[PDB]
């Protein structure tokens, strides 16, 4: 008793679901294309799965140095 | 809408069904219509199984629970436990299925269609749960139909083609059963027999002569029992020792099953006679024995001594004696030396495991069996990755006893949990206090204090 | 109705869905990046430079094995701001380098302040005495102790617990191979403040739901209530006897009753609070003297003591190569611990 | 001298149990 | 009456300070006697064979004890699940080395503590009460028999129950973590959801109702005397503690039924508590935690670890220490 | 009824980014390595 | 890193022909070997025999070598020890024991080469993880 709309009377109002039926989908289908065009991969840096290792190194890319990190990766990514 | 609101019913949604006690024929259609349930998954997982099932392949590599029933019975398999006939299992998948179709529709139309009492309609039919005679008589009619089950079973063993039998000599086979065991002194010296090792109450019931015997007496019983609870009404010890009510009698099947289901669970983890190890996997018991024997087997090829050579701890590395003497596999397993299995037996004589056997006997069969055994143990993750929990990813495998206990496990306690739920309630009920107490009537405010 | 602070002070405390209050703006920026974070680093972002692990749905992770995890004993106890030294700027390094770690732990300290603050907030406007604030002080300690004073002890946030279900996991396995923190008297005090804690909740509800009041025709109770009736719901003087006849003892005080369930696990966790504290600095309930005396001199002496250092001596040598990856360790297998076969 | 440390506070509080419901402050209406 | 009919009378009787009940017929001698057993035991009970390879573990103050290291003893592995009471032994110098003491002790009690539960319905019915106190009580008991029954029935021993002992109860805890990775089981975190969350509403609770005490006392005096035992009138003001925490929250978070409230207080820990108890019951028969372990791999084929790797590590590093002389061949099967 | 509400705010907070995400990682469920 | 043609070349035969196989021989391969032998076999172990692994090293000091496609394809249709001495059939799966090893009933040519390619291509991947056991994992 707040004041607000009830939620049950938004949503089984027709209107809520005609803006709804259109942005739900299309913010899942953003949601999609973000991962399924690679874009994801390189906002975060996350590497895909041929770029965890080159063809012969085994050893992990791990972080040594604690200013120079930001550069250890670059040539790790090198 | 009669009787289904709370208002009403005094019942909240979500013990809706508490809204049946006094409706017969509604009730009669939630039990025929769940009836049909039980029977549809009996059908659909069957057929189901049958779909995915590569013959060559062991069943329980294959996360399959119904075949092996199937397969029990004698149906559909030879010598080993080799599939030779899947047409069998096909049948029984396909019959429960139709017929779950005809429960669906009696159930279907008792609960939505037909009278909701009975009792108007018919006074056969109706009941009274308070009705102490028409209740032992409904009960005798069930009891008749249970020990025709019992004898369904019996006939299958004797007259329709045998069961499988683990232990049939010269290896595992459908056998039929001739001479029945119906000596009380066994069948019923079961039921007195210790649940601890080496005794297991009736889950060590070793051959199929003495379970095809329990059935015959089971079967008699249950009929004998079933025409005497039509033709008797409760004693007056009996009258004054219970609860008359539906949830008071709902409560006791409870119990009763809540123990079933136990009893099953051990059944199920032990017992390598009616759940053949051809079909249901090794017991926890029988693959930790099969590792110590593979191992004699290799080391003894290898030149090893395996009577004499002494472990780390100075017990017998491979050998040594149980606590009353009998030569039995040494390390961790020394626990399991109670097991008995066709791949083992042959190896063992009066004083248990006879070394001269050990040492000259042992056969590629039983040497291939216990590799088998080994590498099949009921060990394995809830995601299906076969071994110890160290275990990498590679073998799909959870053994069909691990499946089968556990579930049991679980459905017998939630069971006794139900038994107590409704036990209490059906004291508190019958006596008048299950809503509360009474503010103007509360017995502790008549009570001496305690002190 | 004065001046612009006192506007402010009305539109922040007006009675709405979810209330704001001056704790609000505090609150919920800081709760919303902790948590958005974490599900942001779990969907998305990798441990690979930190740990060598995959962390996130995007690689394969599942709910279960997903984290935020810390960054590399590298990086100390940097802040690792995103504006900071280390990432100077770049978002997609400083994902790289662990940021998003430091960002929910210190986004989820602040936070926590502003829930405390709300607690009290809330209690003041409604008239109430502010004990769930109070309360609250657990979870505050808890969380400070383990995700800030903790690491800030060790050599790096490296050492911090990971934000994930196994990270966790991983971070009980490792207290326990290498601080025996099981054998720790303020865990234990935990332990029952937590347990006896589920007890008092279980009990308490039990007893309550079982000494109603008849107070309709239902056979469903929970309708047969209204809370602003005058009236208990249920019969204290019959509890206590049942209890007193059952167990020995009995509540019959119902103000003392629910203090204690605030009491027990409240203090509960501030032991456990102090334990971790003291593991901060490795201050570990490791060893019994006089146990590791009389097993040194006579091989024949052996307890349930004994038994579980063997088995952290293993956790040790066995998790240290991969959980260490700074370490470089290389335990060939001749010195790996092992008993008999296994 | 350690066993007997044990067992003596281990026995106090059997006392006490004793005590706290034989001779608790008995609950008045 | 007749003398038994004064005897059930007494029995039964509503008045007796201990209620005594016919489930306290069977309570009261198997709790005493596993009682009276471990107190005795736990002090003076010599080294105890517990893995049947002749290695006799110490648990009791006597022998080299404290509190916190002590035990009872599990029963030897050579016995497995055979019943091993005093009077299977030759001697009580055998019955001792083969860790006797365990079972008497733990089959009284679990005895016993059943007959705990079915009086806690006995004695509701008694006084006209609701009867599912029990059914709460039911929780705990289940997790009682998981450990001390279920576990050593499924891995055929009882020498795997867990120890009477503190240190034992660790010693189970590290060795059911390697032997079935516990920790990823969903039932053991259904557990700690029910534990952390019976802690969590308990504080809550307690500090809701505490918030919302009536004023009825000066500042000299505990609030406590405020309320007075048996008062007919609720003692604070739960329309004002739904008024905070429906604030906290939102409004519908909040309970304002305090029969609702209470039913929820009981449930939540009881039932995590319940599939805690399944875990166990069920880890019993060897069905597992999830098993991740190389899940992860990258386009060549590389593992690439995640933290259930770690935990694998972990896992491993206890199942080669454990029980260091008690197996000769490569996998623990039990 | 006004439309735009704190509780609006709120609601579109975690609402928006969840169905992005979980759009996200519908998609991963098709990645191979 | 990736799953690349050079890493698919193995050795055919004893005299250093190799053959190339394809992406979907190693994934044939790896199928059929977790049909077949994983469960003794898996990372390239032995459960029931640990003191013989599966290792290229190991397996190029058997008698005969089996460091090669057609050493492998003839263990799997006639296995002996180590020194070439026994044939154990009898005891090990094999398409001369199919009638006691079931699983092998329906093994084609083609698929014992694919078994035998994921044994030389595993190492490759795994290095010293491929029959390393459990200090590996
Ligand atoms: C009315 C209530 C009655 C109350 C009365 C209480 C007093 C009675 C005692 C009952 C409890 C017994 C405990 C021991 C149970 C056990 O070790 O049971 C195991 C036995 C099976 O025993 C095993 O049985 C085996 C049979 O197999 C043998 O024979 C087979 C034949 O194929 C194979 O060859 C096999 O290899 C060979 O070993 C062997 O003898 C084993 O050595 C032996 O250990 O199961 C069995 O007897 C049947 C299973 C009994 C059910 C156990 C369930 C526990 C219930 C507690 C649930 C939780 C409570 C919750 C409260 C909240
Ligand atoms: C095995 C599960 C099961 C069964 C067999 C029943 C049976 C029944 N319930 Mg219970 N119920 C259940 C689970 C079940 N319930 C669960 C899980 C809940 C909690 C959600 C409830 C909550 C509940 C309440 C609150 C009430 C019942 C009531 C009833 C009865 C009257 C139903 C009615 O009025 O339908 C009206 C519904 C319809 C007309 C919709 C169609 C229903 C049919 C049966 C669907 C059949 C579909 C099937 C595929 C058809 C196959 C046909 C084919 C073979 C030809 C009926 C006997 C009522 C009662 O007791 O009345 C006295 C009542 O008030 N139930
Ligand atoms: C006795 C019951 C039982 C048992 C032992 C099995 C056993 C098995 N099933 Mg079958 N099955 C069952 C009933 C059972 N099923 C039912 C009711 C269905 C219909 C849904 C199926 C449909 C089915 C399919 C379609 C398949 C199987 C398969 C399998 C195998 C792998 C199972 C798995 O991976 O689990 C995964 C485990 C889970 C999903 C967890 C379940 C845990 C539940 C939710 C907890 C229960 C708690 C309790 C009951 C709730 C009470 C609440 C409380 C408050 C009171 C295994 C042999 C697979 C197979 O290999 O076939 C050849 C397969 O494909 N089953
Ligand atoms: C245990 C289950 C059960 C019970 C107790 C009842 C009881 C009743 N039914 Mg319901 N019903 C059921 C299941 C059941 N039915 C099933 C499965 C279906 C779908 C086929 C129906 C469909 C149905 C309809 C459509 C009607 C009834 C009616 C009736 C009433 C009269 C029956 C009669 O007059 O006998 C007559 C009996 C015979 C002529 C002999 C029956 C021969 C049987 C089939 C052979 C028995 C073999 C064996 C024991 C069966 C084993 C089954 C098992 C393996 C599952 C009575 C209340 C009527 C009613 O409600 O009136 C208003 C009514 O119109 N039933
Ligand atoms: C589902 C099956 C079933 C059910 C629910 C009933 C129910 C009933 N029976 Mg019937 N009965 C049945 C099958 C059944 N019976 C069969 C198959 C037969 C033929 C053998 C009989 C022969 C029979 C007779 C002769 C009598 C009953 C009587 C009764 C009534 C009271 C029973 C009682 O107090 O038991 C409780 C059991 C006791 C009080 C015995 C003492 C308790 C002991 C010590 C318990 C020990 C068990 C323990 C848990 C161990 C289990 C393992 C064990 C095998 C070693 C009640 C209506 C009585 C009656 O009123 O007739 C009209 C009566 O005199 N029944
Ligand atoms: C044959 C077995 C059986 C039968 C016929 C009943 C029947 C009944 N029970 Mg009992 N019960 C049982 C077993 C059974 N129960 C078990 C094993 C337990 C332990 C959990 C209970 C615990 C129980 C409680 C706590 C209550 C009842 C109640 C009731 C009544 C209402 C049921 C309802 O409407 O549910 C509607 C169904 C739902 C809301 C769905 C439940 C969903 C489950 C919990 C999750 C399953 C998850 C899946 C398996 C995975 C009805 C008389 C009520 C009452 O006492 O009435 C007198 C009540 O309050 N039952
Ligand atoms: C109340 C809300 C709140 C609070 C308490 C925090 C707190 C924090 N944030 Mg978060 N943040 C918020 C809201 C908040 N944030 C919002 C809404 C966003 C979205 C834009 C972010 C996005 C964000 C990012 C991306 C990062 C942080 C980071 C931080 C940390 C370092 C902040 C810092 O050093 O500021 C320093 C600034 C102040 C303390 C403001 C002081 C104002 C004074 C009193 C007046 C002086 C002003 C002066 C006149 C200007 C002259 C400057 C001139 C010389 C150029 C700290 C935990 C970092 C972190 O987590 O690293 C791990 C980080 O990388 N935040
Ligand atoms: C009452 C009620 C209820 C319940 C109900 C029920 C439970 C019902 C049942 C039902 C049923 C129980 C049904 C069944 C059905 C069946 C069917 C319909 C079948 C069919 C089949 C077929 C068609 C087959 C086919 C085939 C063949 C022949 C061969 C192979 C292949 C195939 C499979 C294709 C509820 C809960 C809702 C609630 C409300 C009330
Ligand atoms: C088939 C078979 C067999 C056989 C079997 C048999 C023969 C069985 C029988 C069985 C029986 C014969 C059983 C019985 C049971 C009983 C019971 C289960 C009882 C119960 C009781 C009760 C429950 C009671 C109660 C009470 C009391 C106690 C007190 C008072 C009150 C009252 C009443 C409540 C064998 C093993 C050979 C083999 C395999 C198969
Ligand atoms: C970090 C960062 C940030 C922020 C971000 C954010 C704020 C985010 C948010 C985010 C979000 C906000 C997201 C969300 C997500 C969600 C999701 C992903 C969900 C899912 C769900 C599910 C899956 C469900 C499940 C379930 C449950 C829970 C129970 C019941 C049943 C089921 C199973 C259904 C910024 C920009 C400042 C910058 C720097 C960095
Ligand atoms: C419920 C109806 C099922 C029909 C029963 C089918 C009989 S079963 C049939 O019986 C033969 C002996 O006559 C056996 O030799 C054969 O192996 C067996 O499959
Ligand atoms: C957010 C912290 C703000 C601290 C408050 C600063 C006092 S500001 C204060 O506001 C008055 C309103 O009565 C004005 O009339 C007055 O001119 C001004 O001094
Ligand atoms: O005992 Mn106690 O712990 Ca169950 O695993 Mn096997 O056994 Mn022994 O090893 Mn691991
Ligand atoms: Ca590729
Ligand atoms: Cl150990
Ligand atoms: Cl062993
Ligand atoms: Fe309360």
């Amino acid at each position: 008793t707040t004041g607000e709309r009830p939620f049950s009377d938004i949503i089984t109002s027709v209107r809520y679901w005609v803006i709804h039926s259109i942005t739900i989908p299309a913010l899942f289908i953003a949601g999609w294309l973000f991962v399924s065009t690679g874009l994801a991969y390189d906002v975060f840096g996350t590497p895909r799965p041929d770029s965890y290792y080159a063809q012969e190194q085994r050893s992990i890319p791990l972080v040594t140095d604690r200013f120079e990190a930001k550069q250890q990766v670059e040539t790790f990514l090198e | 809408a009669t009787n289904r609101d709370q208002e009403s019913s005094g019942f909240a949604w979500w013990a809706g069904n508490a809204r049946l006690i006094n409706l017969s024929g509604k009730l009669l259609g939630a039990h025929v219509a769940h009836a049909g349930l039980i029977v549809f998954w009996a059908g659909a997982m069957t057929l189901f199984e049958l779909a995915h099932f590569i013959p060559e392949k062991p069943m329980y590599e294959q996360g399959l629970i119904l075949i092996p029933h199937i397969a029990t019975l004698g149906w559909g398999v030879g010598p080993g436990g080799e599939v030779v006939d899947t047409f069998p299992f096909f049948v029984v998948g396909v019959v429960h299925l139709i017929s779950s179709a005809v429960l669906g529709f009696g159930g279907v139309y008792h609960a939505i269609r037909g009278p909701e009492t009975l009792e108007e309609y018919s006074s056969f039919f109706g009941y009274d749960w308070k009705d102490k005679n028409k209740m032992t008589t409904i009960l005798g009619f069930h009891l008749i139909v249970l020990g025709i089950g019992a004898l369904l079973l019996v006939a299958k063993a004797m007259f329709f083609g045998g069961l499988y039998d683990t232990w049939a000599p010269g290896g595992g086979d459908v056998r039929v059963i001739t001479n029945p065991t119906l000596d009380p002194r066994v069948i019923f010296g079961y039921l007195l027999k210790s649940p601890f090792g080496g005794e297991g109450w009736i889950v060590s019931v070793n051959n199929l002569e003495d379970v095809v015997g329990g059935h015959i007496w089971i079967g008699l019983i249950c009929i004998a029992g079933g025409i005497w609870h039509i033709l008797t009404t409760p004693f007056g010890w009996a009258r004054r020792a219970f609860i008359w009510s539906g949830e008071a009698y709902l409560s006791y099947s409870l119990g009763a099953l809540s123990m079933m289901g136990f009893i099953a669970t051990c059944f199920v983890w032990f017992n390598n006679t009616v759940y053949p190890s051809e079909f249901y996997g090794p017991t926890g018991p029988e693959a930790s024995q099969a590792q110590a024997m593979t191992f004699l087997i290799r080391d003894q090829k290898l030149g090893a001594n395996v009577g004499s050579a002494q472990g780390p701890t100075g017990l017998g590395k491979y050998l040594m004696r149980s606590p009353t003497g009998e030569i039995i596999f040494g390390g961790e397993t020394m626990r399991f030396w109670d097991f008995r299995g066709p791949w083992l037996e042959p190896l063992r004589g009066p004083n248990g495991l006879d070394l001269n056997k050990i040492k000259n006997d042992i056969q590629p069969w039983q040497e291939r069996r216990a590799a088998e055994y080994m590498t099949h143990a009921p060990l394995g993750s809830l995601n299906s990755v076969g071994g110890v929990a160290t275990e990498i990813n590679s073998v799909n495998f959870v053994s069909p006893r691990s499946w089968l206990a556990t579930s049991h496990f679980v459905l017998a306690f939630f069971f006794l949990v139900g038994h107590l739920w409704h036990a209490g309630r059906a004291r508190a009920a019958a006596a008048g206090f299950e809503k509360g107490i009474d503010r103007e009537s509360e017995p502790v405010l008549s009570m001496p204090s305690l002190d | 109705e004065r001046g612009w602070f006192d506007i402010l002070d009305d539109w922040l405390k007006r009675d709405r869905f979810v209330f704001v209050g001056w704790s609000g703006i505090l609150l919920f920026p800081c709760a919303y990046l902790a948590l958005g974070g974490w599900l942001t680093g779990t969907t998305f972002v990798t441990s690979w430079y930190t740990h060598g692990l995959a962390s996130s749905y995007l690689e394969g992770c599942n709910f279960l094995t997903v984290a935020v995890s810390t960054p590399a004993n590298s990086m100390g106890h940097s802040l690792l701001l995103l504006w900071g030294p280390e990432a100077q700027g770049d978002f997609t390094r400083w994902c790289q380098l662990g940021g998003l770690w430091t960002f929910i732990a210190l986004h989820g300290a602040f936070g926590l302040i502003g829930f405390m603050l709300r607690q009290f907030e809330i209690a003041r406007l409604v008239g109430v005495r502010p004990y769930n604030a109070i309360a609250f002080s657990a979870p505050i300690a808890v969380f400070v102790s383990v995700f800030l004073i903790y690491p800030l002890g060790q050599s790096s946030w490296f050492f911090a617990p990971s934000f994930g279900v196994a990270a966790i996991f991983r971070f009980l396995l490792f207290f326990q191979g290498f601080h025996n923190w099981t054998l720790n008297p303020f865990h234990m005090m935990g332990v029952a403040g937590v347990l006896g804690g589920a007890l008092l909740c279980a009990i308490h509800g039990a007893t309550v739901e079982n000494t109603l009041f008849q107070d309709g025709e239902g056979a469903s109770t929970f309708r047969a209530f209204n809370p602003t009736q005058a009236e208990e719901t249920y019969s204290m003087v019959t509890a206590n006897r049942f209890w007193s006849q059952i167990f020995g003892i009995a509540f019959s005080n119902k103000r003392w009753l629910h203090f204690f369930m605030l009491f027990v696990p409240v203090t509960g966790l501030w032991m456990s609070a102090i334990g971790v504290v003291g593991l901060a600095l490795n201050l570990r309930s490791y060893d019994f003297i006089s146990q590791e005396i009389r097993a040194a001199e006579d091989p024949e002496f052996e307890t349930f003591y004994t038994k579980n250092l063997l088995l952290n001596e293993g956790i040790r040598a066995w998790m240290a190569p991969q959980d260490q990856p700074h370490e470089n360790f290389v335990f060939p297998e001749e010195v790996l611990p092992r008993g008999n076969a296994l | 001298m350690e066993t007997i440390t044990y067992v003596f506070i281990f026995a106090c509080i059997i006392a006490l149990f004793f005590f706290a419901i034989f001779f608790r402050e008995p609950p008045r209406i | 009456a007749n003398l038994w009919e004064r005897f059930c009378n007494w029995v039964t009787s509503t008045d007796n300070r201990l209620y005594v009940g016919w489930f306290g017929v069977i309570m009261i001698p198997t709790l005493l006697a596993a009682t009276i057993c471990f107190v005795i035991a736990f002090i003076a009970a010599p080294p105890v064979d517990i893995d049947g390879i002749r290695e006799p573990v110490s648990g009791s103050l006597l022998y080299g004890n404290n509190i916190i290291t002590g035990a009872v003893v599990p029963s030897s592995n050579a016995i497995g699940l055979h019943f091993y009471p005093i009077w299977e032994a030759a001697s009580l110098d055998e019955w001792l080395y083969n860790g006797g003491p365990y079972q008497l002790i733990i089959f009284h009690f679990l005895l016993g503590a059943s007959c705990y539960m079915g009086r806690q319905w006995e004695l509701s019915y008694r006084l006209g009460m609701r009867p599912w106190i029990c059914v709460a009580y039911s929780a705990p008991l289940a997790s009682a028999f998981a450990v001390f029954l279920i576990y050593p029935i499924g891995q055929g021993s009882f020498s795997d129950g867990m120890p009477l002992g503190i240190s034992g109860t660790f010693n189970f805890m590290i060795v059911f973590q390697a032997e079935h990775n516990i920790l990823m089981h969903p039932f053991h975190q259904l557990g700690v959801a029910g534990v952390f969350g019976g802690a969590l509403f308990c504080a809550m609770h307690g500090s809701l109702v505490t918030s919302s005490l009536i004023r009825e006392t000066t500042e000299t005096e505990s609030a406590n005397y405020g309320y007075k035992f048996g008062q007919e009138e609720e003692t604070y003001n739960i329309v004002a503690a739904h008024g905070y925490f429906g604030r906290l929250i939102f409004q519908y978070a909040s309970f304002n039924n305090s029969r609702s409230l209470h039913f929820f207080l009981a449930a939540w820990p009881v039932v995590g508590v319940w599939f805690a108890a399944l875990g166990i019951s069920t880890m019993a028969f060897n069905l597992n935690g999830f098993n991740f372990n190389h899940s992860v791999i990258d386009a060549k084929g590389n593992v690439i670890n995640t933290w259930a790797d770690i935990i694998n590590r972990a896992n491993l590093g206890m199942e080669v220490m454990h029980e260091r002389n008690a197996h000769n061949f490569p996998l623990d099967l039990a | 009824y006004p439309i735009f509400t704190v509780r609006w705010v709120a609601v579109h907070t975690l609402a928006v980014p969840t169905i992005f995400f979980l759009g996200a990682i519908a998609a991963m469920q098709f990645i191979q390595r | 890193a990736e799953l690349t043609p050079e890493v698919l070349t193995v050795p055919l035969n004893s005299e250093g022909k190799t053959i190339t196989l394809t992406e979907k021989q190693y994934l044939e391969g790896k199928r059929l070997f977790q049909y077949a032998c994983a469960s003794c076999h898996v990372g390239g172990i032995t459960k029931t025999n640990p003191s013989l692994d599966l290792r290229t090293e190991t397996l190029a000091l058997a008698t005969p070598p089996r460091d090669n496609i057609e050493g492998l394809v003839d263990y799997m249709k006639n296995p002996t020890t180590y020194d070439g001495e026994q044939e154990i059939a009898e005891v090990h799966p094999s398409l001369r024991s199919a009638d006691i090893f079931p699983k092998m009933r329906n093994l084609t040519e083609k698929d014992l080469v694919a078994i035998a390619g994921h044994i030389l291509v595993e190492p490759k991947i795994l290095g010293d993880k491929w029959g390393g056991g459990k200090v590996y994992y």
